């Protein structure tokens, strides 16, 4: 992210294409590491009625 | 052979069902019993069991199962016991009185009947088990045997006849239970009334391990006169497959509940019309009817106006007919409170030893105390349905069908209050 925009232009350059965009590092585009709690689904069979084994 | 309810006295099996004339020896003489006992039991046993398939009589008690065939199980010779009749008077069914108010008023009836039943079968006694509630009732039916022996119409010469009898009278102790068949014997026999599997029959192998027939009160009260009189003119009355007069117990909202001697396949209507005038704010007011006492599904007054008060009618109408005990609603009262009270006292009154009804009656009880302050959901409703559906036919006695049969007329007929009571919860 810090490259003195000189750098950055002879890495551009020697590479081949812009990687100012497109880095090897992370720096605030990553997903956080503490999240809201989810509430999971519950998927079918959970049906109360008309769920039996044997017929499944 | 139409349309046809309406009777005259003559056809009153019951004469003094309501305690008016006279109760004991001398005033029923007058009312035609004991009359021609000896001629009755020497013209001989099978001749009864015709008069009785004849007749075309149907158990009046809650299972209405043909008597002659049902009688007829133990026309074998005895094997090497004795035989015994069981009269079945736990009527602890809610809204039956009929059995408490001929049982007082008119035991010679009984007693004469019950003769007539063992000669007919074979029975070197009987037993008549009474209800522990039925205390004065049961004295006046002690009384009554008294005087019957005293006259020498039972004992080591019953009216003559060259056969001996004795009538006993078995005091029970308030458990509904002990009303089936098995668990009524279970309880004479000093055990705990837990039913029995069925196989073994009971005329195979029943009370004391001998042949038994359990009948209930009327089922015998009216056999004497039937011999008396004729199946002919007992089946004359009602319709062909089940006939006859019937005692109709009438509770709850109606102006004038009563117990009444009517002719069997009258309409609903014209019986609460006609006695026990017309239900409070009338039939518009009406809600629902519960024909037999509770071990019967409800009626949604759209099938009141067009049925019949007989055992086939009300089975075409997903119903049926027990002791035919007519409790009514009339708009101005909870139905989920009411099925579920009537479930509490299937809970309470179950005796516990197969699992179905041990558990799943206590569920239904929770679910649907939970439904009348309305703390479910509707998806529980279909669940409920299913967990009846497993208490049905999975029993060993029929107290698990009278369980789950009320919930099946709730959820038929009535789901939509179940409906609004659960979004009116889940909205406050
Ligand atoms: C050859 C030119 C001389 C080197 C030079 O000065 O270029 C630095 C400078 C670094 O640019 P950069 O890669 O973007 O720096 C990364 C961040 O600035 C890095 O950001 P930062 O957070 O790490 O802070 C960096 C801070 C760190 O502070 C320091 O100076 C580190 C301590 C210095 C000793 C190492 O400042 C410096 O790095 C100053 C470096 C100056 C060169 C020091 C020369 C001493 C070497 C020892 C000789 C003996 O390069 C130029 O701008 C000119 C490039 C010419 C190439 C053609
Ligand atoms: C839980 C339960 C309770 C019963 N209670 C009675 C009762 O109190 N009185 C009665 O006559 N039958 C009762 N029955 C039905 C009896 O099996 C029936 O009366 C008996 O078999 C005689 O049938 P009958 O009408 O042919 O004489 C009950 C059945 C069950 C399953
Ligand atoms: S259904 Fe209930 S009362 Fe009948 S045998 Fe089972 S547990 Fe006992």
């Amino acid at each position: 992210a810090s490259a003195t925009r000189v750098i950055q232009k002879l890495r551009n350059w020697a590479s081949g294409q812009d990687l100012q965009a497109k880095l090897q590092l992370r720096y605030q585009e990553i997903a956080k590491r503490t999240q809201p709690p989810p509430k999971l689904p519950v998927g079918p069979s959970h049906k109360l009625s008309n769920n039996y084994y044997c017929t499944r | 052979k139409t349309s046809f309810g309406s009777l005259k006295d003559e056809d009153r099996i019951f004469t003094n069902l309501y305690g008016r004339h006279d109760w004991r020896l001398k005033g029923a003489l007058r009312r035609g019993d004991w009359y021609k006992t000896k001629e009755i039991l020497l013209k001989g046993p099978d001749w009864i069991l015709g008069e009785m398939k004849t007749s075309g009589l149907r158990g009046r008690g809650g299972a209405g199962f043909p008597t002659g065939l049902k009688w007829s199980f133990m026309n074998k010779p005895s094997d090497g016991r004795p035989k015994y009749l069981v009269v079945n008077a736990d009527e602890g069914e809610p809204g039956t009185c009929k059995d408490r108010e001929i049982m007082r008023h008119d035991p010679h009836k009984l007693v004469e009947g019950c003769l007539v039943g063992g000669r007919a079968m074979g029975a070197r006694a009987a037993y008549i088990y009474i209800r522990g509630e039925f205390y004065n009732e049961a004295s006046n039916l002690q009384v009554a045997i008294r005087e019957a022996y005293e006259a020498g119409l039972i004992g080591k010469n019953a009216c003559g006849s060259d056969y001996d009898f004795d009538v006993f009278v078995v005091r029970g102790a308030g458990a509904y239970i002990c009303g089936e068949e098995t668990a009524l014997i279970e309880s004479i026999e000093g055990k705990q009334g837990k039913p029995r599997l069925k196989p073994p029959f009971p005329a195979d192998v029943g009370v004391f391990g001998c042949p038994t027939t359990v009948a209930n009160v009327e089922t015998v009260a009216v056999s004497p006169t039937i011999c008396r009189r004729g199946g002919t003119w007992f089946a004359g009355f009602g319709r062909e497959r089940n006939s006859g007069t019937k005692l109709f117990n009438i509770s709850g909202h109606v102006n004038h509940p009563c117990t009444v001697e009517e002719e069997m396949s009258v309409p609903l209507k014209e019986l609460i019309e006609k006695h026990a005038g017309g239900v409070t704010g009338g039939w518009d007011n009406l809600l629902a009817v519960i024909p037999g006492g509770s071990s019967t599904p409800l009626i949604p007054k759209s099938v009141c106006e067009t049925v019949l008060m007989d055992f086939d009618a009300l089975v075409q109408a997903q119903t049926g007919l027990g002791t035919a005990a007519v409790i009514v609603m009339d708009r101005s009262t909870d139905i989920v409170k009411a099925i579920a009270r009537l479930i509490e006292f299937y809970k309470h009154e179950s005796c516990g030893q197969c699992t179905p009804c041990r558990e799943g009656v206590d569920w239904m009880n929770k679910v649907m105390a939970r439904f009348v302050k309305g703390d479910a959901r509707p998806a529980e409703i279909d669940s409920l349905w299913e967990i009846s559906k497993q208490i049905e036919g999975h029993t060993i006695c029929a107290l698990g069908d009278g369980a789950a049969w009320p919930v099946q007329g709730l959820i038929r007929h009535f789901r939509p209050e179940l409906e609004d009571r659960m979004q009116r919860f889940a909205q406050q």
